[PDB]
Order: structure tokens, then C-alpha cells, then sequence
């Protein structure tokens, strides 16, 4: 019994065998259906699928790639992994309430940002994929991301090469009217007693975070100019 | 002699007199004809596909044909008219008969309303594929199982126990997306429901007295179980010679 979990694990192993990193077109016709497998599984497995994908990515992230083509294979393997994860999260309904994936999001902080932590061309594609992934995460687990941002702000306020990392994540967080207002309030009660570099980082995050809010929700922006919002006006 | 009766009607009648000893045999094997006569007979005849000699297989196919036609004609219906009884033989002949792979739908929901009959059909279709080797037969059976899983989500979780090892091996190495697609759909429906209790598991068949349908039709052993159930066979034969001679 409990065999469905075994099959989910077998399909995960199928990913483990179809990866370009180890393999180096057998996993081209079936792998597409074998990846659509997990893509559909995320609609039902949800947390288990997320856990398997996160473990696979962390194993991908924790690599050596001493040679030359190994990095080339990883550049495609991790890209496909991120694309599949983003598609899975987008497909998964918001009613799943992936708050129990708090540990998974904490791992993704080192996994989805395995390349964007340092943030130093496949790096650009990985950055775009991670931005999409973080955007998908924000739609369900916004609370964990905001908590990480608030903890980073509190830690950096007390404290210097760079620490806007894990504090500039708002740059890719899906903004929302109320969410943007809360972010403005939190930054307002951080700004004065903050490092100048931290202030500039917050500013840079906020400008295109507002741009994100406008782009994603081009309805709240018109609502603000139609019906005034005193809280937003005061924060601004 | 079958003009006025069904195969069960005739054959299960001459055994009733000595059903006492035979009951022990059915319990020993797991072929309770009294539960499912046609399914027990099909379960016996299933080894024909596993026989080494290619000639016995063709007879097994005829023998079904003759059983299925005789059963169908008893209810005055079409030869390939899916019903409660015709289900088993139609399932068995599906992997070989071209005219049966054309007239199949197979997993009827209006007719196969009984959970048990559906469960037995699933178990038979699973056993027919577990030891099977043919790729076309595997595809046909896998597609039928996938269609049933949608049609019968309730019972599909019980028949998956035997299918477990085969699916796991295939899902790791087999690289036919045409075949993998039905497997994927089955896995998806399996992941869906997580409520079925043990009464919706193997025990459903095991408490229906048909536990050996997943074991009987396997490969031919080597002189092991001959002495085991001989005791009932000898006693049964003595009883048969007593009441009719």
C-alpha cells in the first residue's frame, strides 16, 4: 500500500536519469512526457512534488562541474528544472495554501537563489527563471518571503561589502496594492536608521517593485487615482 | 446439451452433490467457482498463454472462444455482447483475438455496476499483463486499464498491488510514450484518491475467495505443488467415481 508515493518517487528517479548533466535523444521524446508527468503531478501531489523538485534542484545546485561541458549540461538541466517548477507552481491552485511549504521556501532561498544570492549568459537565463519562480511563490507563500525581507532589513539596520542580498528580493517579489502599502510602511519605519547603501537598495527595489505592481495589476493603479487611499498617500 | 443451459448451469450442477470435498479444493487454490464460476474457469485456462508449447496456446484460445460463444448464446445475445458473464472471456480473448480488439466499450459502467465483478475484471487484466511480454498486447491492456481507472477510480487502488512492480520497472526504463501515457494517467488517478480502506484493497478479492488469480496464472513450476493439493484431487476423484458409478 501507499504505492502512489512510490510511483511519484519512481518518476522522480526518472528525472534523475533523464538529466542532461549525467546523460550528457532517448530522454527527448519520453522526457517531455516524463516532465509533463511531474507538471501534472504538482496539481495533485502538491507538497510532495514540491519536495521532490526541491531536492533535485538542491542536488543540482550542490555540484562540482570541474570540467567544461559539465557546466554546459547543468545550464540546461537547472533551466529545465526551474521552468518545470515555475509551471508547476503556476498550475497549482492558490487554494492549496502552501504555507506548510515554509521549509521548502527556506530551502529555495538557498536553492531558487543558489545563483542570485551572489548575483555576480546562462546566469541571466537562470536569473529570469528564478524571477519567475519567485513570482509564482509570491502568489501563494507571500508571507514567508516578506518575513525573510523583514528579518534581513532588521539585521542589516543594526550592521560592509554587500548585504542588500536577501534584502533586495523585493525586486522580484510580486507586488500588490495592500502588499506594496505594507512594504512602504515597513521601509518607512526602517529608512532613517539605515545604511545609505541599504537606503539606496530599498529605493531601487521599490521603484521597479511599483513598476511590477502596475504591470501585474493595471487596475489598482487606476483605482488609486479614482478613489483616494489615505494610508497609501501617507506612506508615500 | 448447452441449448437450454449456461456452462455454469450444467457444469456446476454435477459437482453440487460432492461440493463438500471440492469446497476444500477451491479454498486451497483460491478458485471459488461458487463465487465466480466463469472467472475461476478463465483463471484456470489462463496458463495456456504461459505454456511452453505453441500448440496448447491456440487450443486455449479456441476453448475460450467455445466457452464465450456458448455463454452468449444462452442469454440469446450477440457473440461479442458484453455482459456480466461474457466479461471474463471477452477480457481474456482481447489480447489475442483481433475481432475482440475491434469490438471494444469494454469497461461499461451501466453493466459493470457490481464492484466485485469490476474488481475481478481488473485483477484478470492485471495478471494477463504482469507475465505478458507482447508490446502490442501490453499497449492494449495498459490502455484498457487506464480507461478503467478513470471509469472505476474506486476499485483501481486494489488491483494496483500486483501492478506495482511492473509499473515501477516500466516507469524507470520503458521509453514508449505511447505506452507510458496510459501509465501516467493511471498514476495520476492513483494520486488523486487517498481514502479507500483495506476492504477496497487486496482483501476485497481475498474475502471473495479469489486470492490466487494473481498467483495461479504465473509461470509453470517444477514438480513442487504436485503432491500438495493431490490429497483433495484424489479424494475428489474418489467421490466423483462414487456418486456416478
Amino acid at each position: 500500500a501507499h504505492r502512489p508515493v512510490e510511483w511519484v518517487q519512481a518518476v522522480v528517479s526518472r528525472f534523475d536519469e533523464q538529466l542532461p548533466i549525467k546523460t550528457g535523444t532517448h530522454t527527448k521524446v519520453s522526457t517531455e512526457h516524463n516532465k509533463e508527468c511531474l507538471i501534472n503531478i504538482s496539481k495533485y501531489k502538491f507538497s510532495l512534488v514540491i519536495s521532490g523538485l526541491t531536492t533535485i534542484l538542491k542536488n543540482v545546485n550542490n555540484m562540482r562541474i570541474f570540467g567544461e561541458a559539465a557546466e554546459k549540461n547543468l545550464y540546461l538541466s537547472q533551466l529545465i528544472i526551474l521552468d518545470t517548477l515555475e509551471k508547476c507552481l503556476a498550475g497549482q491552485p492558490k487554494d492549496t495554501m502552501r504555507l506548510d511549504e515554509t521549509m521548502l521556501v527556506k530551502q529555495l532561498l538557498p536553492e531558487i537563489c543558489h545563483f542570485l544570492h551572489t548575483c555576480r549568459q546562462h546566469a541571466a537565463e537562470l536569473r529570469n527563471s528564478a524571477s519567475g519562480v519567485l513570482f509564482s511563490l509570491s502568489c501563494n507563500n507571500f508571507n514567508a518571503v516578506f518575513s525573510r525581507i523583514s528579518t534581513r532589513l532588521q539585521e542589516l539596520t543594526v550592521c560592509d561589502n554587500v548585504d542588500v542580498h536577501d534584502i533586495e528580493l523585493l525586486q522580484y517579489i510580486n507586488v500588490d496594492c495592500a502588499k506594496l502599502k505594507r512594504l512602504l510602511k515597513e521601509t518607512a519605519f526602517k529608512f532613517k536608521a539605515l545604511k545609505k547603501v541599504a537606503q539606496l537598495a530599498v529605493i531601487n527595489s521599490l521603484e521597479k517593485a511599483f513598476w511590477n505592481w502596475v504591470e501585474n495589476y493595471p487596475d489598482e493603479f487606476t483605482k488609486l487615482y479614482q478613489i483616494p487611499q489615505t494610508d497609501m498617500a501617507e506612506c508615500a | 446439451i448447452f441449448n437450454d443451459k449456461s456452462p455454469e448451469e450444467v457444469f456446476m450442477a454435477i459437482r453440487n452433490p460432492l461440493e463438500w470435498h471440492c469446497k476444500q479444493m477451491d479454498h486451497f487454490v483460491g478458485l471459488n467457482f461458487n463465487s465466480n464460476f466463469n472467472f475461476a474457469l478463465v483463471g484456470h485456462l489462463l496458463k495456456g498463454y504461459r505454456h511452453p508449447s505453441p500448440a496448447i496456446v491456440a487450443r486455449t484460445v479456441r476453448i475460450l472462444h467455445t466457452l464465450l460463444t456458448l455463454v452468449n448464446k444462452h442469454r440469446n445475445c450477440d457473440k461479442f455482447e458484453v455482459n456480466t458473464q461474457s466479461v471474463a472471456y471477452l477480457a481474456a480473448l482481447l489480447t489475442v483475438s483481433e475481432e475482440v480488439r475491434s469490438r471494444c466499450v469494454l469497461l461499461d459502467e451501466e453493466v459493470l455496476t457490481d464492484p466485485k465483478i469490476q474488481a475481478l475484471l481488473l485483477t484478470v487484466l492485471a495478471t494477463l499483463v504482469k507475465y505478458t511480454t507482447d508490446e502490442f498486447d501490453q499497449r492494449i491492456l495498459y490502455e484498457y486499464l487506464a480507461e478503467a481507472s478513470v471509469v472505476f477510480p474506486k476499485v483501481f487502488p486494489v488491483v494496483h498491488n500486483l501492478l506495482d512492480s511492473k509499473i515501477n520497472t516500466l516507469l524507470s526504463l520503458c521509453q514508449d510514450p505511447n505506452l507510458l501515457n496510459p501509465i501516467h494517467g493511471i498514476v495520476q488517478s492513483v494520486v488523486y484518491h487517498e481514502e479507500s480502506p483495506p476492504q477496497y484493497q487486496t482483501s476485497y478479492l481475498q474475502s471473495f475467495g479469489f486470492n490466487g488469480l494473481w498467483r495461479f496464472a504465473g509461470p509453470f513450476s517444477k514438480q513442487t505443488q504436485i503432491p500438495d493439493y493431490a490429497e483433495l484431487i484424489v479424494k475428489f476423484l474418489d467421490a466423483l467415481i462414487d456418486t456416478y458409478l
